């Protein structure tokens, strides 16, 4: 719910525009944004190019890092600098089984030989990383080495800054759509936003655009809907709008029906790759059964994944909701027995791993400190409760929902390369657009590493594309205008229908963005797989949720704004919406469930291997109104074996 | 969600921006040019991420957890230095934790992006490698992947 | 969220009391007690006793017959003025099954026995009745007939303004706590309160006091929580009250773990008793599949109650949860079929029983025409979907939880009579205190003429009570000042806190009404069988229940409220938690499953008919802050058999 | 929830109180001083009764069905009489529904509580009888019932 102290309404025409061009635009301050920033700044001077940074936000600490980050999830390691060193096969193999099978291998492989370089450069930069006296990384887990973190945004954009410089950075700017090339249906121009600090039309016009806004979260009721709405797990920073935007300009989308469902401390949401892979804590139903034991058995079903080293996330979150449906809740983390047996006595020792236990916490999930704090909890005494959150759609983390993007040269096999017109990395199914982090699909596991790293990779692509297409996009003026229209239409809706009603939240002839959002976080928690059916849906609710979500869809055009911020939440609930639709198509089209613990289709409980290990992409056709999918078979492009 | 104390708060006294209202990365703490102080306008859609509490005038912003969940009483209180966080953290039966962390091991602002990597090339720019590779990436060469057979 | 749009505070010290000396004081103008004031003023002249009533809203629209209501739900009819004459033995029978053989049967037969009697009355009084060509009252099911009560609350609160007296009625005047006598623990002295239009403080001094409050909602997150959480089925007005304030006096509660859970019209929650009774409407899963007749084989196991005719609500709720649970849903009622059915091809037909479908919306619930209409659904085109609602308490519908009382001397059996020092009529365990319409438990299905009608009984006995045992009880200035402090005491704390925070709903201080509201509901949501677990708890969920709640009751103490109107939602909460409260215990206490359908004990799901079969029984003593729970063997009072 | 139309209302000045504020069950309805306009206090807290709707200037008040679920465009009317009551049902289709039932069938305020009813006697007291019983049961005698050997 949002109350403006004032109002601060402008009208379309009153809005003066600023035109900026450039030749590579980057759309997103965050990881992936400022890895792209950082490497498009290196190749750019081979032709003089300029490249410019949107973010709506502030840069220092926009974006799913913003508490900073306790630990690098994505870490090879080739040489030994860590605890533990890994090959480049093993990680691929990794990926695609905790996809339970579908992974574009290209493209994981792509950004695990990249990786290692790019946290090297974090640390030179500046970044701590925890080391043993031997002078070795910590490694968390397999993958992971632990960091202390709580300045890894300001590292990393202070980076990006330095790199491109401060001219080539907008920042408190949101972007809401793109502009195609008047002279090609099927290519990127530029886009357009509006500042949330002033009244100010954005017009960029561009030669290469990438994506890097983040997934989507809000899109679903979460487990707290009063303040704590916005404990969202995932950055609540992050509206979908790359997804929207890009859908719009006709860029395919890719497994967009694989969301994410993160199990974590109950509430506050905190980590618990470090609890389960570095404290080696237990997690227990509220009878004491440690449930990835008594629940082993029922994993053997889904061979061979069920059998793989870690289990696929999906089939261990599967686990957690056997015993939820039992009703063997609450589930704990025994952070009590975990430091106890670590610390074997050793007074001294104790206290230096529960610091490290807190800091796992102070440096990316304060809340989560805050609430055992609120609610008296001491880690070494007693056990917290654990649950897993609503639905996240991302693809940088452990979802792989995106858009459907090309790979290297090197890696790419000719069944990828089929549905694009232009073969550079990164790059959508439209001509000089790009998609990293979040917003690049079907190759997840990125995390912060990973998703700076992509964005490197699209970045150098994008000036390669540039010189070597030579592209000469022209954005067309009519269709700009129209956009300025619809980007302050909210306002003049206020203004033009406030005086029906004497409450300015309580109006018939519009919506304001909570009241659309409340609204589009029922309709996603009801039908499509939310929290209220315990992440179960079927056909019936899924075209249910369609129906509904059109009710939705054609109320946006009756949205009202009452200030600048809110005219970026209208927005960004708009993004929402189109992001959900797609998320429920998708959902729809794919028969079988494939990563039960994400979500099941109590219709086609059943993982099909036979009719559908395939990547499902679709495309909207916007003059059409129409959505297309296609299957896209999955083959193994790395060598490995279970 | 995070709130402004009025006696601390000076609504930015003659500095060139207002720290909280410039650093949220939801756009949510502005400042109410009556009382010249700041507040958040949305605390449903605070994320608790203290990056405005850690960017003010120490003591000037501080985090109410969410009522939802919270009872009353908890705090964690942050003192971000240059090298090193420092951090206290107050129960709500009033047991008081103190810890400190590092947060960066070099000068702010000292970044040098591309420190030591030779020039682009038109050439360079057709390969798989990016600025600094294979170099940074610490193997012998540009690491390779087996593809399927 | 509550935003006031000024303050309105004051300090106990400054505002004035009003001190109110009658002899029977009746707690709420709704159904019951408007029945109470009815008759009490007809007994009251062989003393000349007074009787005061007093609403915190206006009793010509208060309660849950704001809107009007589609039927009586309670008609035995001993005469034939219906279209279907039944005896007392049939229906006491029908309501011990439906209670899945738990009621207190003389309090029970003795409504039953009174009801007709009222319903006559009100018919006189101007209620129209439908009445069939022949002239008989048109029966919905066998118990209940329709009525054309729009006006319903409006006719009854004519009728008691008209026996007590205007003078005698006190609205806008929200009671928070009972006083009880000086001289004697366990007996009631009057109760105070407070203006929620002006400043002024009330202090009712009585004899007699009659809790008729209404039952709580809000205890539990809807399934709808930005505006629509206003949508809950039952009366939102009805808070729990007089369950806080008995409890608080020592007065003994009963079966207050037996919360109801409506199956209704799904988001607008209006009525299905018409569709399914009088319309003969199907209700099926999304697959077609007439649940009621797919899951009978799942009640054989309960016996003899799963062969029972009607199928105990429970039960029937039992084979939704089971299609929820399987994951089954949409639940839809056909309403499209059901109507062409019952129109036989004949067009008039048609018209007439459309425009009946839409008058039992219409006179009840209007919120669900306003959906239809919204979502664009025509019943004789397209079904509607249905499901059950959150958990709500209440003692007069198809919940039997409120006050362990007293039954009338020819029926109440020796083994009932324990608990009670005075055997007067719906006397609770405290002497002189009376519970009536939701609030008196064990002797549910009263409905809209049940509570009124168990508002007389009570309202007669409480005269009896006078003017045999002539009581005297004394207040104690010291608690009533006490009190008094407390009352106003939520805005003393904001004035007082305020200024820790730019934001008055940003304080580390304090919680205001709305925020603690949200925490209760979130709370008994996911421990206490909430529809987050679909209704699923155990042992461990139910004490973490009692420890959060204890969290929370501890932050009462820390209440804020900016003016009268959020004063007394502070007081609303303070009466919901301590209701909450009550209800885990019992919930707790009970180690069964006897009403799956309401909630699942998931570590004792089957019903016990061996050591449970009794109603269980619990009191609340304030001084020691100490709860004694007792279970009350159930015995047959009436002839009767399966 | 409801809301108030601006044109329409006229804060109840020429008449002894206000409808709205009067009527509603929960204590929603009150007036702007300021504007002398009602309004709904607390929104999410309207249970959608009408009784403000019902009670009032017939074109002021209305009810916008909650955001959670009502897509917009829908609207119920009612016209409210002393016998009947009119109800209009608008879709947001378009498509409109009228609907017309009785509400009462004597006059109001007419009720005479205990007509032909007997005075109460101390003897009657010690019974089980209410006021009017038995006969307004519809018996001559009082209803007898069963009770379990
Ligand atoms: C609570 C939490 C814990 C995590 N823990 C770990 C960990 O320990 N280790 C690890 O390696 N990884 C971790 N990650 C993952 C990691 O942070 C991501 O993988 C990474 O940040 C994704 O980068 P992004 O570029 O795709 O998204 P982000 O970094 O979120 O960036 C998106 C940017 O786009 C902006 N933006 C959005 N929409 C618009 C618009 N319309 N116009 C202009 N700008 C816009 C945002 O304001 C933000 O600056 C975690 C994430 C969260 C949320
Ligand atoms: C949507 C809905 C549909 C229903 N449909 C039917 C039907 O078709 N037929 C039928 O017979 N029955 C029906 N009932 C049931 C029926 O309305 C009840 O059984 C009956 O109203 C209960 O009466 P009550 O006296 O216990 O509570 P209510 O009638 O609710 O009265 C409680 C009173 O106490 C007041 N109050 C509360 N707290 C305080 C306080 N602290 N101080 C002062 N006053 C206070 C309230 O403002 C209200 O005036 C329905 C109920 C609802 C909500
Ligand atoms: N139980 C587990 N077994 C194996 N890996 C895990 C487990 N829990 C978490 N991880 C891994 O550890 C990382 C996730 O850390 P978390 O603390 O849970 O939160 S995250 O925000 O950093 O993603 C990922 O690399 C994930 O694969
Ligand atoms: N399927 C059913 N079988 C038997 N009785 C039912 C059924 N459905 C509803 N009832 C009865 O009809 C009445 C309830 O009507 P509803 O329309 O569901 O809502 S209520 O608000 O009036 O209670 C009660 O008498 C209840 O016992
Ligand atoms: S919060 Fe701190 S930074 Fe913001 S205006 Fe107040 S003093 Fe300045
Ligand atoms: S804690 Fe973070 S999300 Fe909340 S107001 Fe401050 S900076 Fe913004
Ligand atoms: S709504 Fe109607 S009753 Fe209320 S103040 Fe306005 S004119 Fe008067
Ligand atoms: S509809 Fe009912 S609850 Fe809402 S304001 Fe009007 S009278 Fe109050």
């Amino acid at each position: 719910v949002y109350y403006p102290k004032k109002y601060e309404l402008y009208k379309a025409d009153e809005v003066p525009t600023e035109v900026v061009e450039t030749d590579i635009l980057i759309i997103g301050g965050g990881f992936s944004g400022c890895g792209a920033a950082y490497e498009a700044a290196y190749w750019a001077k081979l032709g003089g190019l300029k490249v410019t940074l949107v973010e709506k936000a502030a840069v220092e600490r926009s974006g799913a890092v913003a508490q900073g980050l306790s630990a690098i999830n994505t870490y090879i390691d080739l040489t030994g600098r860590s605890e533990r060193q890994n090959t480049l096969e093993d990680y691929v193999r990794y990926v695609t089984l905790d996809m339970m099978g579908l992974a574009r291998e290209d493209l994981v492989a792509d950004y695990a030989r990249h990786v290692d370089g790019t946290v090297h450069l974090f640390e030179k930069w500046g970044l701590p990383i925890w080391k043993t006296p031997d002078g070795k990384y910590v490694r968390e887990g397999q993958w992971q080495i632990m960091i202390h973190g709580e300045s890894y945004k300001p590292i990393i954009a202070e980076a990006a800054k330095m790199a491109v410089g401060e001219e080539n950075i907008y920042e408190r700017v949101f972007i809401f759509e793109l502009l195609k090339d008047k002279n090609d249906p099927n290519a990127v121009a530029g886009a357009v936003g509006f500042s949330v600090r002033e009244p100010k039309f954005y017009v960029f016009k561009a030669k290469a655009v990438i994506l890097a806004t983040g997934g989507a979260t809000l899109l679903f009721r979460p487990r707290s809907t009063g303040e704590a709405a916005g404990r969202t797990w995932y950055a609540i920073f992050d509206t979908g709008s790359g997804y929207y935007m890009g859908l719009k300009a006709g860029a395919m989308l890719t497994q967009f029906e694989h969301r994410f469902i993160p199990f974590r401390f109950k509430d506050g949401y905190g980590p618990v790759g470090a609890w389960f892979l570095f404290f080696k804590c237990k997690a227990k139903n509220a009878y004491g059964e440690e449930y990835i034991k008594t629940r082993a058995a029922e994993l053997e079903k889904y061979k061979p994944y069920g059998a793989a080293q870690p289990i696929p996330t999906p089939l261990r979150n599967h686990q957690v909701m056997l015993e939820i449906m039992d009703g063997n809740q609450p589930i704990y983390m025994h952070t009590e027995e975990a430091l106890a047996e670590l610390a074997g006595g050793d007074k001294k020792k104790l206290k230096h791993i529960y610091e490290e236990a807190f800091e796992d916490f102070l440096d990316m999930t304060v809340s989560q400190a805050l609430l055992w704090a609120c609610q008296n909890i001491d880690p070494q005494e007693q056990p917290s409760e654990a649950a897993p959150a609503e639905p996240y759609i991302m693809g940088s983390h452990s979802g792989e929902a995106g858009f459907w993007v090309c790979g290297p040269e090197d890696l790419m096999p000719e069944e990828y390369a089929k549905l694009f017109p232009l073969k550079y990395n990164r790059m959508t199914t439209v001509k000089g657009l790009f998609a990293i982090g979040d917003c690049a699909g079907a190759n997840p596991h990125k995390f912060s590493s990973g998703s700076f790293t992509e964005g490197r990779i699209a970045a150098k692509a994008a000036v390669r594309f540039i010189l070597e297409q030579k592209p000469n996009p022209e954005i067309d003026d009519a269709v700009v205008e129209e956009l300025k229209k619809k980007a302050y239409a909210p306002m003049e809706r206020f203004m033009q229908y406030k005086d029906l009603s004497t409450a300015d939240d309580v109006n018939p002839e519009y919506i304001l963005p909570w009241q659309g959002l409340v609204r589009l976080q029922k309709i996603m928690d009801e039908y499509a797989a939310g929290i209220a059916t315990i992440y179960k849906t079927n056909e019936k609710m899924l075209q249910r949720a369609l129906e509904l979500l059109a009710f939705l869809k054609e109320d946006l055009e009756k949205l009202a704004a009452r200030d600048l911020h809110e005219l970026m939440r209208a927005w960004e609930l708009v993004h929402r919406v189109w992001t959900a639709e797609a998320h429920v198509r998708h959902m729809l089209f794919r028969k079988e469930t494939r990563w039960p613990g994400y979500y099941y289709r109590t219709d086609y409980p059943e993982l099909n291997d036979e009719e559908w290990k395939c990547f499902v992409c679709s495309k909207y056709d916007a003059e059409k109104d129409e959505w297309t999918f296609e299957k896209v078979p999955y083959v193994q492009v790395i060598e490995w074996s279970f | 969600p995070s709130f402004v104390n009025p006696e601390k708060c000076d609504g930015c006294k003659a500095l060139e921006r207002t720290a909280c209202e410039y650093i949220c990365p939801n756009d949510l703490m502005t400042l109410d040019k009556e009382k010249m102080k700041a507040y958040n306008r949305e605390p449903d859609m605070c994320w608790e991420c203290y990056s405005c509490v850690k960017m003010c005038p120490q003591g000037a912003i501080d985090v109410r957890g969410y009522v939802d969940y919270s009872p009353l009483g908890g705090a964690c209180v942050p003192m971000r230095g240059t090298s090193d966080i420092m951090w206290t953290v107050k129960y709500r039966n009033g047991k008081v934790l103190r810890f400190k962390f590092a947060i960066r091991t070099t000068p702010w602002g000292s970044i040098q992006p591309f420190e030591g990597f030779p020039e682009p090339t038109e050439e360079a720019l057709k390969s798989e490698l990016l600025a600094g590779e294979p170099e940074i990436i610490g193997t012998s060469e540009f690491p390779q992947v087996k593809k399927k057979a």
